[PDB]
RNA sequence: GUUGGCUUAGAAGCAGCCAUCCUUUAAAGAGUGCGUAAUAGCUCACUGGUCGAGUGGCGCCGCGCCGAAAAUGAUCGGGGC
RNA sequence: AGGUUUGGCACCUCGAUGUCGGCUCGUCGCAUCCUGGGGCUGAAGAAGGUCCCAAGGGUUGGGCUGUUCGCCCAUUAAAGCG
C-alpha cells in the first residue's frame, strides 16, 4: 500500500532466491517451479490452510505481493495499460519457501499444505526441518 | 420381528418410569416402562437422589430386574461432590477440583460394584473420571 | 559423534558433490585445511548430531579433532549440503548455540492457542570443557499474553548468555 | 463412473483396473468410480 | 469404573464443541469402523494352535500409462519395425 | 482442449479474393437432440437424474421480422450443436 508504481515485467532467471529455509512453523511448503503468484492465490490457499483445520494452530506465509500486474482493456496500442485492474502479486522462483505451519499434528499439519499447493499455480514440495540453522 | 436382550439402564431412584430412558428404552428396545418401573420402585425405595443404574431384562433366575450396581463412576463423583449437570467443559477449563482423602474414601465406600477392589484403584477412578467431567485433582 | 574426514587434495569441487564426497573445511585461530565427508556419512550423523553436539573428525592418519559446524550450504533447488566449515575446538572460551527444551504445556487450551518456538537454540559463551547438551524452559504459566527472553533461563555455570540480553526466545499465540 | 482426484471411497470401493479404465468401486455402487 | 462433555429429546466411538484418567490382563481401542432412539448387535485396530517364512511403512532415479474431443482419406516422409 | 464468438497482429490478395439472409445441392465432425447399448442412483414400479459406449439413420409444418437468432401456434421419437 504505497510507492509510486506500475512496474515493469522483468524476468525470472535461476531460482538463486529460490530455497530458504523454514524460519518459524514446523512443516513447510517449497515452491518448485518459478512464477508470479497473484495475491488472488495466496489468500486461496491461505484461506483453505486454516480453513482445513477450524481454530488451529498458527500459519506463515512468507510470500507477498507488491508487483503491480497491469493490463490493457480490451483494445490495442497507446501508453501503458490502465494497469492493476486484478492486482498485485509475488515472485517465486524455485525454492523459495510460500507457507509453513506449526502447533499441530504432522498428519494434519502435511496434509494441510498439501491442499493448498492445488491453489498455486505452480509444483510443491513439502518439508520438514532439523536441517539448517547457525549453532555449534 | 422382535430381538431380546437384558436393557442396562440409568435412571431417577426414587421415581419411576421416566419418561425418555424407561418408556421408550424398556419398553420398545427389550423390556417395559412402568412395570419394570415399579420393580425399581422396590428397590430405588433407599437408593434415589445421586441417580440410580439397574440393568432390567426378563433372564434367568426366571424373572424381571437383574442386577442393580453403583451409579456410575464420574457421575457418582460429581454427585458426592457438590454440583448439578456437567461443569460444561473437562480439562481447558480446570474449574471443578476435588481432594486426594475424601475421594480415595469416596471411592471406598462406592466400591461395591467395583471391577476387582483395590483403595489405589477404585481412589484413581475416581480422580480420573472426576477430571473426565471437571472434577479434576486439586 | 564422529566420522572419516579425508584430506581434500583441491580438485573438482562437483568432481566430490557428484562422485560421493561433500567438500567442507576445518579451521580457528591455527587451522585451516581443505577437507571432504560422505553425504549419507555426514547425513546420518548431522539430521540428529546437527550443531549442537560436539563432532570429532577421523583424519585417514591418527588424528582426532574436536569440533563444530559453524555453517553448512545449501543447493537451492532442493535442499541438499554443498559445503561445511568445520570449527575445530581446544581449550579457549568459545561460542556456540545450544538447544532449549520447553516442557509441560502452558495454559493455552481451552480455546486453544500454540506457543512459537522463537529461538530454538541460543548462543552463550562457554569453554568446551563443559557444553550443555540442551537447557530447560520452565514455562507454563502464561497464556496469549506476554512471553519471556533473554534472563529468564537457569543457566548454570559458564554459561554467560552470549546475546543480549533480550532476544524473545519464546511466545504463544492464538490460533486460526 | 467417476474422472478425477479419488482417496477410495470406502475400503469395499477396492480399485477394479482393467481393459484400460482405471474403475475403483466397492460393494456400494454410490461407492462406484471409473476413470 | 469406560455408557466422562453443551445437546442428552440423543453422544453413552457409530450426532457436534469440551477429555483423554481409572480398574484391570486374554490387553491394554483416550473406541478408525455398518446404524437408528439412544442404546442394543457385527470385524480387527490384541492376543494361542497348527502353519514356519519374507512381510508391512515412507522416498528419491530411469522408462512408460490415464489425463487426450473436429470437421475432404488416412500415414512416423512411406514401407515396415 | 478446441478454433464456432468478440478481439489482437497486418503475412498472400487493392492491373479487384462480389461481403447478410433465403433458396437449391449438400458432405464432413462429435463435444449426441432423437432412435441402439451400459454403469451408478438419495433406482421399489412407471418417471426421472447423472456418466460412459455409439452418429446407421432421423432430426416437421406455420405466425412475426431482411433477418441469422429468438418468442410464440400446432405437433414430435426428436424437433442436436458445429
Amino acid at each position: 500500500r504505497m510507492k509510486y508504481r506500475k512496474q515493469q515485467r522483468g524476468r525470472l532467471k535461476g531460482a538463486t532466491k529460490g530455497g530458504d529455509y523454514v524460519a518459524f512453523g514446523d512443516y513447510g511448503l517449497v515452491a518448485l517451479e518459478p512464477a508470479w503468484i497473484t495475491a488472488q492465490q495466496i489468500e486461496a490457499a491461505r484461506v483453505a490452510m486454516v480453513r482445513h483445520f477450524r481454530r488451529g494452530g498458527k500459519i506463515f506465509i512468507r510470500i507477498f505481493p507488491d508487483k503491480p500486474y497491469t493490463k490493457k482493456p480490451l483494445e490495442v496500442r497507446m501508453g501503458k495499460g490502465k494497469g492493476n485492474v486484478e492486482g498485485y502479486v509475488a515472485v517465486v522462483k524455485p525454492g523459495r519457501v510460500m507457507f509453513e505451519v506449526a502447533g499441530v499434528t504432522e498428519e494434519q499439519a502435511m496434509e494441510a499444505l498439501r491442499i493448498a499447493g492445488h491453489k498455486l499455480p505452480i509444483k510443491t514440495k513439502i518439508v520438514r526441518r532439523d536441517a539448517y540453522d547457525e549453532a555449534q | 420381528k422382535k430381538v431380546v436382550a437384558v436393557v442396562k439402564l440409568q435412571l431417577p431412584a426414587g421415581k419411576a418410569t421416566p419418561a425418555p430412558p424407561v418408556g421408550p428404552a424398556l419398553g420398545q428396545h427389550g423390556a417395559n416402562i412402568m412395570e419394570f418401573v415399579k420393580a425399581f420402585n422396590a428397590a430405588t425405595a433407599n437408593m434415589g437422589d445421586a441417580i440410580v443404574p439397574v440393568e432390567i431384562t426378563i433372564y434367568a433366575d426366571r424373572s424381571f430386574t437383574f442386577v442393580t450396581k453403583t451409579p456410575p463412576a464420574s457421575y457418582l463423583i460429581r454427585k458426592a461432590a457438590g454440583l448439578e449437570k456437567g461443569a460444561h467443559k473437562p480439562g481447558r477449563e480446570k474449574v471443578g477440583r476435588i481432594t486426594w482423602e475424601q475421594v480415595l474414601e469416596i471411592a471406598k465406600q462406592k466400591m461395591p460394584d467395583l471391577n476387582t477392589t483395590d483403595l489405589e484403584a477404585a481412589a484413581r477412578m475416581i480422580a480420573g473420571s472426576a477430571r473426565s467431567m471437571g472434577v479434576e485433582v486439586v | 559423534y564422529r566420522l572419516k574426514a579425508y584430506y581434500r587434495e583441491g580438485e573438482k569441487p562437483s568432481a566430490l558433490r557428484r562422485a560421493g564426497k561433500l567438500p567442507g573445511v576445518m579451521y580457528n585461530r591455527h587451522l585451516n585445511r581443505k577437507v571432504y565427508v560422505d553425504l549419507v556419512e555426514f547425513d546420518k550423523v548431522f539430521r540428529q548430531a546437527s550443531i549442537h553436539h560436539v563432532i570429532v573428525l577421523e583424519l585417514p592418519d591418527g588424528q582426532s579433532l574436536p569440533t563444530l559446524v559453524r555453517q553448512v550450504n545449501l543447493d537451492k533447488r532442493r535442499r541438499r549440503p554443498e559445503h561445511v566449515d568445520f570449527f575445530v575446538l581446544s581449550d579457549e572460551p568459545v561460542e556456540m548455540y545450544v538447544p532449549l527444551r520447553f516442557v509441560g504445556t502452558p495454559a493455552g487450551v481451552r480455546a486453544g492457542g500454540v506457543l512459537q518456538e522463537i529461538h530454538r537454540d541460543i548462543l552463550v559463551k562457554v569453554s568446551p570443557r563443559n557444553i550443555p547438551e540442551f537447557i530447560e524452559v520452565d514455562v507454563s504459566g502464561l497464556e496469549i499474553g506476554d512471553s519471556l527472553h533473554a534472563s529468564d533461563l537457569k543457566l548454570p555455570p559458564g554459561v554467560e548468555l552470549a546475546v543480549s540480553p533480550e532476544e524473545t526466545i519464546a511466545a504463544v499465540v492464538p490460533p486460526e | 463412473k467417476v474422472r478425477a482426484s479419488v482417496k477410495r471411497i470406502c475400503d469395499k470401493c477396492k480399485v477394479i483396473r482393467r481393459h484400460g479404465r482405471v474403475y475403483v468401486i466397492c460393494e456400494n455402487p454410490k461407492h462406484k468410480q471409473r476413470q
